[PDB]
């Protein structure tokens, strides 16, 4: 919303954001995927449903909650679980709707009654999507490292592993990891004058 | 019932009926249309001997011609209307308005206070005359929206004589064209023919006369001495 | 140039020349350039006077204070600000205080023992920064113009014509 | 009418939406001293009919449910409203879901506002709410068509309600953990009943401590997540074993 | 005067906060408090909506605000201002009321969490002070020694001009505030 | 708004009833200008001047009087001044009286149907396209030309004399002892300047309501007159 | 100026204005009609100068019913 | 609108007169009711700028938005031109609003009738306008409004001729006092009185200088008896 | 005949909504209201049902629909505290209830509303003219008084306040004179403590601010364990 604008630009000719400029990994696995960052980033839109998030750290937590927010309110309207498609669908309109002018670059990965999927919005609202990806600006490094080493269906443990290397090529990590058929799971750090009165 | 858009349990519209009385409250006029100019005539009205006369002819930039045959204000509303709807077609396009549409704007525009919900239909008579890319026209309106073509009529209040005129000669206007003269003086039998014990004067007695090239000129003025 | 400044004494509110009477104990002057620098003091005026239509009752001069850069800075908050000063002064009939208070072009809010604005406008707060006392006599305070007038036209490049000088006080507004 | 005052100043309308509250298959809370129950009659059609697609009880906010007595479009267009005001007023600006209080000051609002403005008739449904507050605590309220909303240690709403507030008011001591209002609660729609008294004619579900096995993940401690919980049909049929 | 310097600091039952001379730029509310580093004009509107905002949560939930939720309140309402931020770092700081936890948090001028829970810096200054506030620390201190180490850090922070401070001491069921 | 069971609206007829009732406004046209006179009637003697005012300016051309309450009519009063001197303001010519006319008694149909203004009303003024013009204006939209016209509970009955009573080379001051002679026929009363008031119209005076000294020379006059 | 200025503060309406266009060329002249009519039947006839919300039935015609604008937490 | 104009037959009395260089206004009052507080209640008499009042007879609710929206508009007129607004544009508006509610079906009318007064800066022709549901405004010299005002308006005009205003405050407050104790049988503490001298001097009247001519007025009526 | 019939039925309305007292003192204010007969069930200190509090230093004792009330004393708060963020300086309570009267007159000029069926003592302090009483009723009118009364049996309760009440008592004796005219007006065969509320407004703990304490039901058991009954 608009307000105190006009004003801003005199005053200026101004703090810095909190960016997120570090890098985040997404690798789809065996039974689920598997998403990480370089740590907090690591947001729910809801249980199976996580972002890893780039960028402007409150641009992040504000969309990925207000995204939640629709969908927590759809799987009440539905009574059914939420689609990596639907979050992918509103992230898109929503990020369209604010034309990047909120600025962040956001992972979308889960598990849902269709399956196991992984997208990512870059801030103009545009969508990819695969069987792994890396954002943040280490992933020029997490590009070769995830095409070398992933292959058809790591399991958990090698996707772990995958991801410790991906993130380390580009030293801590926040994992969090998607089964289809279980809770998802998430990992932290894994890697002289006096006077007085009572007021 | 009186309701605007309600249906009488036997289909009738007693808001359109009575739309239609105000022909039995409207002061005669008459018209009729040739192979090449088409004609209306206008008899009056006065609150007393002193009083001027009331008038009830008008023009679209000397396109088009309008009559009442019941409440002036509401036959001037569509009146406006209709030369404002001339006055765009002829500026926006440097085109004109052919007189075809300008029935079918008066019946889409007239049934719609019939349609919804909101103030009652233009309450009145109206006789449309004009020239086209090719040839005269004469519409006669109805309330609630008809458009008729018709080659004589007559409305107003006890109208019936001067219809019988028209359709009793068929000649003497149908067949007449190049010059007006006939038209003029035949039309003016008709209405003249109407008034029961009545009567006839110079300022009384109003023509509207339209076709190929006369722009439409208003003949209530001392010309009419030509005519009477 | 045209500096306004305004000083405070222990008995009054004294102002010195863009000046105005907004309500019978409450003076403020708005130095800054023509259109809105002027035309903004009359929508206070306005609205201060329909308060002190509408109660039987004025409101203080901390009222006001706060009131003229809530609107100031709310009439901004959709444009570009302009240069502009409000010093805003009057007397609280039920504290007794003289009251002063400074609102820069920003909409900033200061309380003073008094205020300025101006480039050689400086001086004469140097001059105060020199001369203050905690409470002052009215005679001092207009010694103190006094003071600050005998420096400015000679600090000056020309003699810019000094000022026109008034009062809040208990009495109700005086003029001198 | 249009809810515009009688003869001796009644509002008319809401009297009779009321009487649509008044007919409804019964619903039923109670407070107990660690959680609150909200308790249900579903009715439904022949064997050819579901009664379990979308349900008469409903979550609100992790924390809080709502059951009701009469109309039920209305009332299922008030909880889902209800849903995405504790979003867009609460959660969004303050990051905490609203406690009992403000979300039912919300829906008693929607109420109030209908029997007042142009063109509408009353909601003809009472929306019972109980939920947790960390603050003030395990709780239960009525909201009634004309928006008045009143704080209970328990009530019943509906056919029922004279008999449940009946029983209620014979039952309810300052003594009562949430398994033995369940068990009177149980009893209670055993007495609202119209139909075969089973675990398909009856909705019934609480407010406790919180199961972070139904947070669909784990990690953070810090979350506790859901505080309500839908019973099963199997889990409510172990409790009429005994009732 | 022209950028605010806060300083925040952490104890067991207890914090301080920190704040320049003149129109202290800790502002308070009942028993959560606010320094905020910025802009005099965007300083007093923040304590404006926030004195109307936390009236009116103080009002209708029949509690007054704790720090966490105060610390979302600021954010949500700084990302309300989001294409015209305010000039603020902010940093809330309080003892939880339920828990009796200590809690501090900085923000960007947006309303990032800037959850730094071992001290907290906010300036236009800062780099001097971060290295200083580090260094001087440590932690699950008494109220008087957290009273020391900040003072001692304010002191440092002093560029050689000498000016004063004042140092709010923020504890389980009391405050007190100190013109140094 | 409604419609009857012959051709006419009730929230205008029903409404026109009640200035049949009201303050009986005459005017007058000749060929030197236009006098316009009334019942100077007054709730009390403690009423002053310069309030309600039954016959008011327009522009230095134009003047209006009128029965109902004159509130009502003030209102498009408002609007018929200043829609007159803009068109001035923009166009450096006083808006020729006819057109002032329709444009002021066109405010009573607002686009439709309208609820009415309960008052009938006398614009008369100099243009030099018609003359010296009295016009009559209503809750519908109507005309008259130059001659007598009267409203308000005397005047259908005044008219009667009105028609006989004039011819088209009358000065004023033959109108203005003629106005006296007509107001007093149906007042129960002395016509004096307190329970008459009268104004006079031409291009020497522009509109001028009498002064109520020469509201005492002007009825000396009508009263020696009484002889002849 | 601000780019996003008026597009997003008309973009409520304008959507759904364009989505009136489209109800047009895939339904004909009726269901934009039948739908900008109960628009006006419904947005109207909310007369309640203390409720400046809107209507809750407008979410029942407008797809709002479940879902949230940061226009709708920031009023 | 004619069950509105009942609405101020039902009203408080209030009158007033012009005089050479004033004019007063005043009315019936019912003093307080046992337990109401002078200075927690409102006056009757009411200023709309310090040169110009509004009296009135009827809804005292309407009266409030009526005077409310009087007073924006006084201020709004005075921010607009720095005309400080005459009393017959105060009028001319006030007017206006009882025309504007008068007109539609919804928005039903002002159950109020005012008397409006003033003096422009340097017009000491005291200006007095009354206005009705209708929205008329009639000037009078001197006038009554609200309920019992047969006697008062026939008292009145057998004791004022319109070419003879008093000039003297005192037989400008003399006149009206005589007026209003034949309706007040409930005795003349319940009077409330009002005066506006040119140039802002807006005056009220005491509760004791009223009495100075309740008891002025009461020994000059008994010397009329004893002659 | 000059009146207006579903707003004389909205004062007969608040005239069923239960008797309610305020009274001031010479320092201060008081507010005491009777909740009607109630069911053995009903929660006890989180049903807001008759009294509620403004801003810093002003409350109100309603008698109608509490849900009509409700938006008003919302209104009431925002305004207030727009007032206070407008002007850095407290609101009067006569500003306050001028603006909520408005309201009420504001749907009674109207047939597209219903009026609100709601009548509001207001207890406040400011530093215009001290401590301020108000009553405001369905048609929009407001008065001042000293010591009155709204709701049912108004009437009644206005004879017992007519004679007793002296210009120049204290908070404390008015305590006293709250609960005589309640229990002689009461609604119900006998008082008990849970059955009242009461609210005050006080000078500070002593000089600067203003005290606004809420009584709690056991407070409440300490003002009628005194003028109580044997």
């Amino acid at each position: 919303s608009f307000d105190n604008y006009q004003r801003n630009n005199f005053l200026a000719e101004q703090p810095k954001a909190t960016s997120t400029g570090t890098t985040i990994v997404g690798v789809k696995f065996n039974n689920g995927v598997v998403i990480a960052a370089d740590t907090a980033k690591l947001h729910r839109i809801s249980p199976k449903i996580w972002c890893a998030g780039a960028g402007t750290a409150a641009d992040t937590e504000a969309v990925t909650q207000l995204i939640g927010s629709n969908i927590e309110l759809h799987s009440l309207y539905t009574s059914r679980e939420p689609r990596v498609v639907s979050a992918l669908q509103m992230l898109k309109q929503h990020l369209f709707k604010y034309q990047g002018h909120i600025g962040a670059y956001l992972i979308v990965a889960g598990v849902d009654p269709t399956g196991s999927h992984l997208f990512s919005i870059h801030a103009h609202g545009s969508t990819d999507v695969g069987y792994y990806l890396s954002l943040g600006s280490g992933s020029l490094a997490a590009m070769a490292v995830l095409e070398s080493h992933w292959k058809q269906d790591l399991t958990k443990e090698e996707a772990i592993k995958l991801a410790s290397d991906a993130i380390q090529a580009g030293s801590n990590v926040d994992v969090c990891v998607m089964e289809i058929g279980k809770d998802a799971e998430y990992l932290r750090n894994y890697l002289a004058v006096l006077k007085e009165s009572i007021v | 019932d009186g309701d605007t858009v309600t249906f009488s349990p036997t289909g009738r519209l007693f808001q359109v009926e009575y739309a239609l009385e105000a022909i039995k409250q409207g002061s005669v006029t008459v018209g009729l249309r040739s192979n090449t100019h088409a004609v209306l005539v206008a008899l009056k009205r006065n609150a007393d001997e002193l009083s001027s006369y009331q008038k009830k002819i008008i023009k679209c930039d000397e396109h088009m011609g309008l009559s009442l045959a019941g409440l002036a204000p509401d036959a001037r509303v569509l009146s406006n209307y209709l030369r404002q709807q001339c006055n765009y077609s002829s500026l926006v396009f440097n085109r004109k308005l052919a007189v075809e549409r300008a029935g079918h704007l008066l019946c889409d525009k007239a049934q719609k206070n019939t349609q919804s919900y909101g103030g009652r239909p233009y309450g009145v008579g109206l006789l449309i005359i004009g020239y086209d890319k090719s040839g005269a026209h004469l519409l006669e309106f109805q309330p609630s929206g008809n458009v008729t073509e018709l080659y004589g009529t007559a409305i107003g209040a006890r109208s019936q004589g001067a219809k019988t005129y028209l359709e009793r000669t068929l000649d003497t206007f149908i067949k007449i064209d190049g010059n007006p003269d006939e038209l003029i003086k035949a039309g003016v039998e008709a209405i003249s023919q109407s008034l029961r014990d009545e009567s006839l004067t110079v300022d009384n007695l109003s023509i509207a006369i339209v076709g190929k090239d006369t722009p439409f000129t208003i003949y209530d003025g001392e010309a009419v001495a030509k005519y009477i | 140039m045209d500096i306004i400044l305004g000083i405070r004494v222990q008995d009054s509110v004294i102002l010195a020349s863009k000046t105005r009477q907004l309500s019978p104990h409450t003076l403020m002057s708005f130095a800054g350039e023509a259109g809105d620098t002027v035309q903004f003091a009359e929508y206070i005026q306005a609205n201060i006077q329909l308060y002190s239509i509408r109660e039987d009752y004025e409101l203080s001069p901390q009222a006001v204070s706060s009131f003229v850069r809530q609107e100031l800075a709310k009439s901004i908050r959709s444009r570009r600000p302009y240069q502009v000063n409000v010093l805003i002064g009057g007397y609280d009939k039920k504290k007794n205080k003289p009251e002063l208070y400074q609102i820069d072009y920003l909409g900033t809010k200061v309380e003073l023992p008094y205020g300025a604005h101006g480039y050689s406008g400086f001086y004469t707060f140097s001059l105060l920064d020199h001369h203050y006392r905690p409470d002052m006599t009215t005679e001092e305070g207009l010694d103190l113009l006094k003071l600050c007038v005998q420096e400015l036209e000679k600090r000056m490049p020309m003699d810019f014509k000094g000022v026109i000088v008034k009062i809040v006080d208990k009495d109700g507004i005086r003029q001198v | 009418s249009l809810t515009t005052f009688s003869p001796s100043g009644k509002l008319g309308q809401i009297d009779y939406a009321l009487t649509a509250v008044k007919q409804g298959v019964t619903s039923l809370g109670i407070k107990a001293t660690n959680g609150v129950v909200i308790a249900t009659e579903k009715k439904s059609s022949s064997p050819l009919a579901m009664s379990e697609t979308l349900s008469k009880v409903s979550l609100l906010t992790p924390d809080i449910g709502a059951v009701y007595s009469g109309m039920g479009p209305d009332y299922r267009v008030l909880v889902d409203k209800s849903r995405k005001v504790a979003h867009t007023s609460y959660k969004r600006i303050y990051g905490e879901y609203p406690p009992t209080k403000l979300l039912v000051s919300e829906v008693a609002k929607i109420m109030q506002e209908a029997t007042q403005s142009g063109g509408v008739r009353p909601f003809g449904v009472s929306l019972l709410i109980a939920g947790h507050d960390e603050f003030n605590g395990f709780s239960l309220y009525q909201v009634d068509p004309s928006g008045s909303y009143f704080p209970w240690k328990a009530t019943a709403i509906g056919k029922g309600s004279v008999a449940a507030k009946t029983f209620l008011e014979k039952r309810w001591n300052d003594e009562l953990e949430l398994e033995d209002a369940i068990h009177i609660a149980l009893l209670t729609l055993k007495e609202s009943v119209e139909g075969e008294f089973n675990g398909d004619t009856i909705e019934l579900a609480i407010i406790g401590d919180e199961n972070p096995d139904l947070l669909g993940y784990t990690g953070i401690p810090t979350d506790k997540g859901p505080r309500f919980r839908k019973l099963t049909s199997q889990e409510i049929n172990d409790r009429l074993e005994a009732l | 005067i022209n950028g605010g310097i806060v300083v925040a600091m952490t104890g067991k039952d207890c914090v301080a906060i920190a704040c320049d001379l003149r129109f202290e730029k800790i502002f308070h509310y009942g028993h959560v408090f606010l320094g905020i580093t910025g802009l005099a004009t965007d300083v007093t509107t923040l304590n404006e909506m926030f004195r109307y905002k936390t009236n009116l949560y103080k009002l209708k939930e029949e509690r007054a605000i704790e720090p966490e939720t105060f610390t979302q309140l600021v954010s949500s309402s700084l990302y309300e201002r989001r294409f015209g931020p305010y000039f603020v770092g902010p940093v809330v700081a309080g003892i939880n009321s339920k828990s009796g936890k200590p809690f501090i948090a900085g923000f960007d001028l947006i309303g990032c969490i800037d959850e730094a829970k071992d001290f907290i810096v906010s300036g236009t200054a800062s780099d001097q002070l971060f290295g200083m506030c580090e260094s001087l620390y440590e932690p699950n201190l008494e109220p008087e020694d957290l009273f020391e180490t900040i003072s001692q850090a304010l002191l440092n922070a002093a560029d050689r001009d000498g000016w004063g401070a004042v140092v709010y001491i923020i504890k389980k069921d009391e405050v007190v505030k100190r013109y140094l | 708004s409604t419609f009857s069971p012959e051709g006419r609206l009730f929230q205008v007829e029903y409404s026109l009833e009640a200035i049949k009732l009201g303050s009986t406004a005459i005017g007058i046209a000749t060929k030197e200008g236009v006098v316009l006179g009334v019942e100077k009637r007054a709730t009390s003697p403690l009423l002053e001047s310069d309030s309600i005012e039954k016959i008011v300016e327009i522009d230095r051309h134009i003047g209006c009087a009128m029965s109902g309450l004159t509130a009502d009519a003030r209102s498009m009063i408002e609007h018929a001044r200043t829609a007159a001197v803009t068109h001035n303001l923009y166009y450096d010519e006083d808006i020729n009286v006819e057109s002032l006319t329709q444009s002021v008694c066109d405010l009573a149909l607002r686009r439709l149907m309208s609820r009415p203004f309960g008052v009938a009303l006398l614009i008369a003024g100099h243009d030099a396209d018609d003359g010296y013009q009295l016009f009559h204006a209503e809750p519908s939209g109507t005309f008259y030309r130059y001659n007598a016209k009267a409203i308000g509970s005397g005047s259908e009955g005044a008219q009667a004399e009105l028609l006989n009573e004039w011819h088209s080379s009358l000065t004023l001051k033959e109108a203005e002892l003629l106005v006296l002679k007509i107001l007093k026929q149906v007042m129960e009363e002395k016509l004096d300047e307190n329970n008459a008031q009268l104004s006079c119209i031409t291009k020497q005076d522009g509109f001028k309501i009498y002064d109520n000294e020469k509201t005492a020379e002007l009825i000396k006059e009508l009263k020696e007159k009484e002889a002849a | 100026r601000h780019p996003l200025e008026s597009t997003l503060k008309n973009w409520e309406t304008t959507q759904r204005q364009r989505q009136m266009e489209q109800y047009r060329q895939i339904f004909g002249i009726a269901e934009p009609m039948k739908r900008t009519m109960e628009m006006e039947i419904v947005n109207r006839t909310d007369f309640n100068p203390l409720s400046t919300n809107g209507s809750i039935h407008r979410d029942i015609l407008l797809n709002k019913e479940c879902s949230i604008d940061w226009e709708d937490v920031y009023p | 609108v004619e069950y509105a104009l009942e609405a101020v037959k039902r009203g408080t009395c209030a009158v007033g007169v012009k005089g050479k260089n004033c004019v007063v206004l005043g009315c019936e009052r019912r003093s307080t009711l046992k337990l109401q507080d002078t200075r927690i209640t409102p006056s009757k008499v009411s200023k709309i700028d310090s040169h110009v009042v509004l009296s009135f007879s009827g809804l005292n609710a309407d009266s409030r938005i009526l005077i409310e929206k009087a007073r924006v508009e006084a201020q709004s007129h005075r921010l607009t031109l720095e005309d400080p607004v005459t009393v017959e544009y105060l009028t001319r508006y006030v007017a206006g609003v009882q025309q504007r509610y008068t007109q539609s079906g919804g928005v039903r009318p002002f159950g109020v009738s005012t008397l409006i007064a003033g003096f422009d800066p340097r017009d000491d022709e005291p200006k007095l306008y009354q206005t009705e549901p209708s929205g008329i405004y009639s000037s009078w010299s001197a006038q009554t409004i609200g309920r019992n005002s047969k006697t008062v308006r026939e008292f009145l005009e057998k004791n004022y001729d319109r070419k003879e205003p008093p000039a003297t405050v005192e037989e400008c407050v003399k006149l009206t006092v005589r007026s209003l104790l034949e309706v007040v049988q409930t005795g003349a503490k319940n009077i409330e009185i009002t005066v506006v001298k040119p140039d802002s001097d807006i005056v009220a009247l005491s509760s004791e200088e009223i009495n100075q001519y309740v008891t002025q007025i009461e020994q000059e009526k008994q010397e009329q008896q004893e002659q | 005949e000059g009146r207006l019939y579903q707003v004389e039925y909205a004062l007969e309305s608040i005239s069923h909504a239960g008797t309610a007292i305020g009274i001031m003192a010479s320092d201060g204010i008081v507010l005491a209201a009777e909740r009607k007969v109630t069911s053995t069930l009903l929660e006890q200190d989180t049903s807001t049902e008759k009294l509620y509090k403004l801003n810093d230093k002003i409350a109100v004792a309603v008698a109608g629909l509490t849900a009509d009330a409700e938006i008003l004393i919302n209104t009431a708060r925002i305004h207030a505290q727009n007032y206070l963020k407008t002007y850095n300086e407290d609101i009067p309570v006569e500003i306050l209830v001028r603006r909520l009267s408005d309201i009420k007159q504001g749907y009674t000029q109207h047939g597209g509303l219903r009026p609100f069926g709601v009548s509001f003592i207001y207890a406040g302090y400011d530093d215009r003219y001290g401590y301020q009483l108000y009553t405001s009723n369905p048609s929009g009118n407001y008065t001042g008084w000293k010591a009155i009364s709204v709701g049912a049996n108004t009437s009644a309760a206005q004879t017992l306040l007519q004679m007793d009440y002296k210009d120049d008592m204290k908070v404390d004796d008015a305590i006293e004179l709250a609960l005589k005219t309640l229990s002689k007006t009461t609604d119900s065969s006998a008082l008990t403590y849970d059955r009242l509320e009461f609210a005050t407004i006080r000078k500070g703990a002593n000089d600067g601010e203003v005290y606004q304490k809420i009584f709690k039901p056991q407070e409440i058991k300490d003002i009628l364990v005194k003028t109580g009954i044997t």
